């Protein structure tokens, strides 16, 4: 809810995530196919945000703590 | 053509999980890769993707370059506009049906090919969910199987059958979205999988699970379920144009045809 950017994280299987260049897209962290159907469902009911799948996949971390601020 | 000789249908398996490369053997692998297909897999932030997807593409050059006898540094593959490696058009390739097909999911990355049938296969290792419990994480999936896909999925009571049930439905999609190349824009909810048998063993492959796209039996396809080891399961989907287990490869076997494609570079 606040934070979704930790949910997307464990979803692309990272923990932690100090360890994550927050700028790296959600590609580079290693976005699968399922991974991909997660986030976008979490982004939909966490935030009301339908995203393509090329959206999603260039999806940085702080793109996130971004879009989860703004409420 | 003098050289004939009859090809027949591959299927590969290699533990990228556990392969350590040590810097050496990583930029052997690097460079025995296409430069787009570098430059990309050097942009991964983990590990487990880099070498999953440079386990995919030394499979796949490996596959041409035996198969086919094309020389490793003259295999010229490319992608389809929704992102499926394809060997480029111009042949060495007297089999023009010739396709094939790489997952990584888990500890593997796996890769089938045939000579005529077109083909798409998909891997999942039967893993705890990232976020959230199962319970949760099946919802988020709801709206990419069928009730009667669901009954079958919760119609056992150890939660990591349900799990493996799961991921085997969804390999099952996977391979069909993969062998017909379209990608991940096809409503998943279209496909239901009868799923025969239940329970499956390892070092054996299942072709009883039939599917039907939109309440109508696709008759047309066959699809070859295996568990690559207890916690993978493999789903090689195939289709007419119109017995063998998975190999497990080892590095010097994705190598054993390499030359190298691109220069020296730090
Ligand atoms: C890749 C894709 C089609 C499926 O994703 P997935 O099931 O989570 O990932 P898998 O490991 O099973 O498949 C990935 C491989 O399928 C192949 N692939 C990519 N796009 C494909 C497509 N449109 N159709 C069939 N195969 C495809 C590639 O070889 C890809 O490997 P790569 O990403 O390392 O280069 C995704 O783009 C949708
Ligand atoms: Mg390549
Ligand atoms: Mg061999
Ligand atoms: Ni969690």
């Amino acid at each position: 809810q606040r934070d979704l950017v930790e949910a997307v994280a464990h979803i692309l299987g990272i923990r932690d995530l100090a360890a994550v260049n927050l700028d790296s897209s959600l590609a580079d962290l290693g976005l699968d196919a399922l991974m991909s159907v997660e986030v976008r469902q979490t982004l939909e009911r966490e935030l009301n945000l339908v995203l393509s799948v090329r959206e999603v996949r260039q999806l940085t971390l702080r793109k996130l703590q971004e879009l989860s601020s703004k409420a | 053509l003098y050289f004939q000789g009859h090809m027949e249908g591959v299927r590969w398996a290699f533990s990228c999980g556990t392969w350590l490369p040590s810097r050496a053997e990583w930029l052997l692998a690097v460079r025995s890769i296409q430069p787009e297909e570098k430059e990309r897999i050097g942009q991964f932030v983990f590990a487990r993707d880099a070498k999953a997807a440079m386990a995919g593409r030394l499979m796949i050059r490996k596959l041409v370059a035996e198969k086919l006898n094309i020389p490793w540094n003259h295999i010229r593959l490319q992608r389809t506009a929704k992102g499926k490696p394809v060997l480029a058009k111009d042949s060495s390739n007297p089999y023009p049906n010739f396709n094939f097909n790489i997952s990584h999911q888990g500890d593997y990355a796996v890769l089938a090919a045939e000579p005529e049938l077109q083909v798409g296969i998909d891997i999942m290792k039967t893993s705890f969910p990232g976020r959230g419990s199962i319970p949760e994480f099946f919802h988020i999936m709801k709206r990419k199987f069928t009730n009667k896909e669901w009954e079958t999925i919760r119609s056992f009571k150890d939660e990591w059958t349900q799990l493996d049930m799961f991921y085997r439905n969804w390999a099952l999609k996977e391979s069909f979205i993969k062998a017909i190349g379209v990608g991940l824009g096809f409503e998943l909810q279209r496909l239901e999988f009868d799923l025969s048998p239940l329970n499956l063993d390892i070092g054996q492959v299942y072709k009883e699970t039939r599917l039907f796209l939109d309440g109508e039996e696709e008759k047309e396809w066959a699809f070859e379920e295996s568990k690559i080891d207890e916690h993978h399961f493999v789903a090689v989907a195939l289709r007419k144009p119109d017995q063998r287990q998975f190999t497990i490869l080892n590095f010097n076997d994705l190598m054993s045809s390499a030359v190298p494609m691109t220069p020296e570079d730090p």
